[PDB]
């Protein structure tokens, strides 16, 4: 039982920690992602400023 | 039956089981090395029982030393009489035992005791006649506590015919090193109510008010107190190291002082209590053996009832005015005495006194009054169990609360068991 306990601290210790630190990595990724996406967006915009300067002329 | 094997666990074990072994050969005439330098014959006679006889006519003790450390075994091999033991005898682990007695009797002592056996086994062997064990240890510690009652299962397991005697030091806030001494004690309590043919209750609450009250010791250390275990150690043992026409072994004294089974732990008592020039008249050697301030475990005699008692005297004396006193304290206190066992107060004679005193006597009582020592080691425990205090340390070993509750209820049930025969 003693054996088995520690087994298992160390057992949950471990699993918890790879599904935070795998949590974190989706979340960072996620979050420099979106604001990536968001400056993407902006040279979308850019690119039909560009255009309607030239098709107004 | 003869030989006797002597074991000792843990610090206090170690400890006063070195002073032990300091005493006993002095009174044998064994020198630090182990030779005989004696002039009596009747130092030899009945060596066998605690010595072996080696190559050169050298004398090694039967002793086998048991710690889950090694400091305290080391300190033993250094101090003065260390060299006489056998050096396999010397069985130690290295991480200790944190004064827990989960750690003692089921994980550090469990990778251990198998080669503390083998070293009995090894002892038990090459004897004549063994007539049976005696340990000495601490029941507030780890190794004593835990170890030595794993030890006491396992030998009564391989030798359920000899008998198994123990020195038992009981832990008490005065002479504290942690909070979880009754916690190990009523654990260790439990194991020596089934293992045990006596155990002699050494309470060191006792000790250092023996120390402190009626010696004048202001600062008593553990040199203090072991000092008075040893002289009771030597006068219990007394009669099985001499003669003087006794027939007796460990099984014809356990049978005459043990009428219950479970009641067989003693309170030991010495006279004079020293740290002298006027020796004792024999009036006052039989009154200060029956004084409660003379007695090694804190129980006052006069709130329980003697089952049995034991009292042998050392020294040039007349055995007639021995008979005389005692003879006096039994029949002028009559009610403290159980009706119910004829002549249960028995009286020897050693001539051979101990080192420095003219004559002396070691007092043996099997009393119910000891159960004011269960009780108040059961009043400690549940002060911590009913809030499950300091539990964490035994549970991440693998025990259960179950376990502990158990031993709760067996002490409880010793308690009224000396309780029942104290009204009768
Ligand atoms: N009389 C006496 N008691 C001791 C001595 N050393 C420790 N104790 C007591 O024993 C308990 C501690 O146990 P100890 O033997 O040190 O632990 P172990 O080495 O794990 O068995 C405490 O209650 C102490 O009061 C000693 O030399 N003499
Ligand atoms: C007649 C007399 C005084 C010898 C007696 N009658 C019943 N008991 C004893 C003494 C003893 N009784 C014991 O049980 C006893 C126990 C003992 C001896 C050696 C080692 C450990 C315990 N030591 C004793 O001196
Ligand atoms: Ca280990
Ligand atoms: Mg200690």
């Amino acid at each position: 039982k003693a054996i088995e306990e520690n087994n298992n601290f160390i057992k949950m210790a471990k699993e918890k920690l790879a599904q935070k630190m795998e949590s974190n990595k989706e979340n960072r990724e996620a979050h420099l992602a979106a604001m990536l996406e968001r400056l993407q967006e902006k040279d979308k915009h850019a690119e039909e400023v560009r255009k309607n300067k030239e098709l107004k002329e | 039956m003869r030989e006797i094997v002597h074991i000792q666990a843990g610090q206090c074990g170690n400890q006063i089981g070195a002073k032990f072994w300091e005493v006993i050969s002095d009174e044998h005439g064994i020198d630090p090395t182990g030779s005989y330098h004696g002039d009596s014959d009747l130092q030899l006679e009945r060596i066998n029982v605690y010595y072996n006889e080696a190559t050169g006519n050298k004398y090694v003790p039967r002793a086998i030393l048991v710690d889950l450390e090694p400091g305290t075994m080391d300190s033993v091999r250094s101090g003065p009489f260390g060299q006489i033991f056998r050096p396999d005898n010397f069985v130690f682990g290295q991480s200790g035992a944190g004064n827990n007695w989960a750690k003692g009797h089921y994980t550090e002592g469990a990778e251990l005791v198998d080669s503390v056996l083998d070293v009995v086994r090894k002892e038990s062997e090459s004897c004549d006649c063994l007539q049976g064990f005696q340990l000495t240890h601490s029941l507030g510690g780890g190794t004593g506590s835990g170890m030595g009652t794993l030890l006491i299962s396992k030998i009564r397991e391989e030798y359920p015919d000899r008998i198994m005697n123990t020195f038992s030091v009981m832990p008490s806030p005065k002479v504290s090193d942690t909070v979880v001494e009754p916690y190990n004690a009523t654990l260790s309590v439990h194991q020596l109510v089934e293992n045990t043919d006596e155990t002699y209750c050494i309470d060191n609450e006792a000790l250092y008010d023996i120390c402190f009250r009626t010696l004048k010791l202001t600062t008593p250390t553990y040199g203090d107190l072991n000092h008075l275990v040893s002289a009771t150690m030597s006068g219990v043992t007394t009669c099985l190291r001499f003669p003087g026409q006794l027939n007796a072994d460990l099984r014809k004294l356990a049978v005459n002082m043990v009428p219950f089974p479970r009641l067989h732990f003693f309170m030991p008592g010495f006279a004079p209590l020293t740290s002298q020039y006027r020796a004792l008249t024999v009036p006052e050697l039989t009154q200060q053996m029956f004084d409660s301030k003379n007695m090694m475990a804190a129980c006052d005699p006069r709130h329980g009832r003697y089952l049995t008692v034991a009292a042998i005297f050392r020294g040039r004396m007349s055995m007639k005015e021995v008979d005389e006193q005692m003879l006096n304290v039994q029949n002028k206190n009559s009610s403290y005495f159980v009706e119910w066992i004829p002549n249960n107060v028995k009286t020897a004679v050693c001539d051979i006194p101990p080192r420095g005193l003219k004559m002396s006597a070691t007092f043996i009582g099997n009393s119910t009054a000891i159960q004011e020592l269960f009780k108040r080691i059961s009043e400690q425990f549940t002060a911590m169990f009913r809030r499950k205090a300091f539990l964490h340390w035994y549970t991440g070993e693998g025990m259960d609360e179950m376990e502990f509750t158990e031993a709760e209820s067996n002490m409880n049930d010793l308690v009224s068991e000396y309780q029942q025969y104290q009204d009768a």
